[PDB]
RNA sequence: UGGACCGUCGUAAGACUAACUUAAGCGAAAGCAUUUGCCAAAGAUGUUUUCAUUAAUCAAGAACGAAAGUUAGAGGUUCGAAGGCGAUCAGAUACCGCCCUAGUUCUAACCAUAAACGAUGCCAGCUAGCAAUUGGGUGUAGCUACUUUUAUGGCUCUCUCAGUCGCUUCCGGGAAACCAAAGCUUUUUGGGCUCCGGGGGAAGUAUGGUUGCAAAGCUGAAACUUAAAGGAAUUGACGGAAGGGCACC
RNA sequence: AAUGGAACGUGUAUCAUGAUGCAAGCUUCU
């Protein structure tokens, strides 16, 4: 038989959430956490939580080339109105993917699972879109699929190298400039002319240890 | 590695789930799970068919925005969510009206995201094959 | 993968020369006539390692079979359950220097 | 009589293609036989765009858009007037025709 | 003579114990008493000694198996699954 | 009355008839 | 009854590959859309390889054979026959709304049937333009990708087979709708071969045989009934099928 | 009948021989 006062809003504290270092704006917010009781661990009720904001907005690219690319954060550690927020994942907006994908083209999907230098084992989904040649009288441009298989073989070959090049930090940096997309592009076009390529989704789920010392490197 | 200065523009996450038959504007912790003031369009109007209405949704968004603003969430990033699924997948009519009403309460906006989780492939949508006539 | 040896063993049967079975294979291993020794995956643990060690001291190369006895024997085309082979002189082979 | 040369829709050399469930009746129809129309809309819909841009911090923004490719049964489509009872002559006729451009996609 | 087309082995049970039950028996009593390929001798000399135990007549390697079948359907899947998890933990 | 439902009437009637014949066997 | 519903996060379970995905492919056909590995198959192309008429098509017989239904497990998330519910409605037993069983799924067995449909047997030749479209090949002194340029690859461009179709015309057929096959079906004829129909109903029923665990399925009458029946196009009438107009009934 | 806590050597991760926390100390077809 609990029964709390009312206006529990006037019982939920205040807190600042910090984004990551190598983005741009290391404030992404302030938000309203439960007041620390000795019958509630508000710090634990800040930690498990995972957020997504598109990197474009945080990066504050005014005309956003980055508009689609969705980015996940996880609120690692609580210290005096500051919450750190490491890399958790990167998805993609449904808007971009769906609009590009208009009949008349072979579609490719590739898979990699590979391990970073720290024990995050992350799975990247490379998604290939295919391009009609200039003055292609052929309205539909279809791959022979020796092509598609070979592109898939190249897609996985390129992404595996890239993952193991230093931790999530260096991995996400490759995502940011999209050097992966360019390396895909030079290699794929030898096989077959290709349009739009992105790293589409990445899920980390193995996350090694809390490893707070190396974690605090991220903390500016 | 550009430090942090105190003092606003300090964002939260709006989490709008705007479905047909009811629209929710659930403003939460930026990290997600710890909330302030869920306040649906439902308690804004008692018609049962108008719970989804953009009239209801506007009022809900306005009510929530006061609770957020007084306690020191100046601003919010926004996640919009269909029903996404073997469900309609179309955003509910109160969705746009919630979105614009949250902004027009001096709440600063930076993100409009469509989180709507899209099936790569999923079983049987309701109505079993001689499908939902009328 | 593999394929591989079903094609190879047919050629050795046709052109070349064979001794199958522990007693003859050991005799050919001792005598040095055994250019190659092939051991089933099945062979009772002892005899896998014997025949390896007669081979190690002989410096002869051991090929470890992907399949059974019936698989060995059907490959030789003999109706019999072969648990060891020595290939003693195969006349068309690139098979003399091979490891599965 | 075979009015339609294609039977239902364009099945030649496949005859049986995995069915997709119709977003209006939730039915079952093979993928060749769907009337499909591409729903392209802004999230902020018409009037509200003036109101949001002023309220929202950003220098211009440029609105995210909604994509939902809906799949209709023939029964579904003609009730909702997607396909309107053509021609013994004009069933055969492909073409389109808009005049204006900016595609309907209301309610 | 193919003496009985339908019954085969279940003619021992003749008239007693209803036809549908007797069809079930026919599969099981075939799989038991059947010579299986011993993985450890490559010879098909493995026969059912008792309910869960198959002894290979030659090499005398005696293997634990399913009650009517050397390999039960669950087992094959079981053994592949553990083996695959083994690979990922190690490297 | 449509061929399917007529066909079902005869199928239903065949099981009725089979039962009757089965009594007298 | 306050914590559904909802949000958020993870996880369990089973299912399934939206968009991409087609007048596009494969497979003898049923059927076959996630990734990757293996095993073997098929087809087009190409082959100055071989064989040297082996072939073509088929009662019987067999192989494969969606779904429901059925036997035994696993599995049961989802949808969901039956049931019981709320409205609607004279009735609802239904459409509609809820809960949901067998069932969906998978495995070992059945069954042998569907609009199993492209309503169109298969194999061969011949009889019309164009552009798509699947695949291979000949030329590319074409664009792009690169190594100092190449060599390679993909696409277009050109040319050609064999595939599936379309468009518009027949240059024939047809009663027409249509059909590049439904043409060459003759002037009572045309390669070869099967199968099926010979008024409509009774009737895919009866009956027996057969197959099936069973449900059923195959083979399949007649009595008797009856002057029409079917398909087509045409014009009207009529729509709670679709678009325009016109009038202060 | 080998519990808990540490002590020899190792090494990764962090910082310029030492310190710091986590791994290691021990025989794998047969």
């Amino acid at each position: 038989g609990k029964k709390k006062v009312v206006d529990p809003f006037s019982r939920k504290d205040w807190y600042d959430v910090k984004a990551p270092n190598m983005f741009q704006t290391r404030q992404i917010g302030k938000t309203l956490v439960n007041r620390t009781q000795g019958q509630r661990i508000a710090s634990d009720y800040l930690k498990g939580r995972v957020f997504e904001v598109s990197l474009a907005d945080l990066q504050k690219d005014i005309d956003p080339e980055r508009s689609f690319r969705k980015f996940r954060l996880i609120a690692e550690d609580v210290q005096d109105r500051n919450v750190l927020c490491n890399f958790h994942g990167m998805d993609l907006t449904t808007d971009k993917y769906r609009s590009m994908v208009k009949k008349w083209q072979t579609l490719i999907e590739a898979i990699v699972e590979a391990k970073t230098v720290d024990g995050y084992l992350l799975r990247v989904f490379c998604i290939g879109f295919t391009a009609k040649d200039q003055q292609s009288q052929r309205k539909t441009c279809y791959a022979q699929q020796s092509q598609v298989r070979k592109i898939r073989a190249r897609m996985t070959d390129i992404i595996t190298n890239e993952v193991s090049g230093a931790d999530l930090k260096q991995l996400v940096n490759k995502l940011a400039l999209d050097s992966i997309a360019k390396d895909i592009e030079k290699s794929c076009q030898r096989i077959y002319p290709l349009h739009d390529v992105y790293i589409r989704k990445v899920k980390v789920l193995k996350k090694p240890r809390f490893d707070v010392s190396k974690l605090l490197e991220l903390h500016g | 590695g550009p430090q942090v200065r105190d003092g606003e523009i300090v964002f939260g996450v709006a989490h709008i789930y705007a479905s047909f038959n009811d629209t929710f504007v659930h403003v939460t912790d930026l990290s997600g799970r710890e909330t302030i003031a869920r306040v649906t369009g439902g308690m804004k109007v008692k018609a049962d068919r108008d719970e989804a209405s953009p009239y209801a949704a506007m009022l809900a968004a306005q009510d929530v925005a006061e609770k957020c603003k007084t306690l020191g969430i100046t601003a919010l990033h926004i996640k919009l969510r269909a029903t996404g699924g073997n469900k309609t997948k179309t955003p509910g009519p109160g969705a746009q009206s919630a979105l614009r009403a949250l902004a027009r309460s001096s709440m600063k906006i930076g993100r409009i995201e469509d989180v709507t989780p899209i099936p790569s492939d999923s079983t049987r949508r309701k109505g079993g094959r001689r499908g939902r006539r009328l | 993968a593999l394929e591989s040896t079903n094609a190879r063993l047919a050629l050795v049967m046709k052109s070349g020369k064979y001794c199958l079975g522990y007693k003859q294979t050991l005799k050919t291993l001792r005598q040095g006539k055994a250019k190659l020794v092939l051991i089933a995956s099945n062979t009772p643990a002892l005899r896998k390692s014997e025949i390896e060690y007669y081979a190690m001291l002989a410096k002869t190369e051991v090929q470890h079979y992907s399949g059974t006895n019936i698989e060995l024997g059907t490959a030789c085309g003999k109706y019999f359950r072969v648990c060891t082979l020595s290939i003693t002189d195969p006349g068309d082979s690139d098979i003399i220097r091979s490891l599965e | 009589t075979k009015k339609r040369r294609n039977g239902g829709r364009n099945k030649h050399n496949r005859g049986h293609v995995k069915p997709v469930r119709c977003t209006n009746c939730a039915r079952c129809v093979p993928k060749d036989k769907a009337i499909k129309k591409f729903v392209i809309r802004n999230i902020v819909e018409a009037a509200a765009v003036r109101d949001i841009t002023e309220a929202s911090i950003w220098d211009s923004y440029v609105l995210p858009k909604l994509y939902a490719k809906l799949h209709y049964c023939v029964s579904c489509a003609i009730h909702s007037k997607v396909v309107r009872n053509r021609s013994r002559e004009a069933r055969r006729i492909r073409t389109p025709p808009l005049r204006s451009f900016p595609k309907d996609m209301a309610r | 003579a193919k003496r009985t087309k339908k019954v085969g082995i279940v003619g021992k049970y003749g008239t007693r114990y209803g036809a549908s039950l007797r069809k079930m028996v026919k599969k099981m009593e075939i799989t038991q008493h059947s010579k299986y390929t011993c993985s450890f001798c490559g010879k098909d000399s493995m026969k059912r000694a008792v309910v869960g135990i198959w002894s290979c007549k030659r090499c005398k390697r005696t293997v634990a198996g399913g009650a009517w079948v050397y390999s039960t359907t669950a087992a094959a899947s079981v053994r592949s699954a553990v083996r695959r998890l083994r690979e990922t933990k190690e490297q | 009355m449509r061929a399917k439902w007529r066909k079902k009437r005869m199928r239903r009637l065949k099981r009725k008839r089979r039962k009757m014949r089965a009594r007298s066997k």
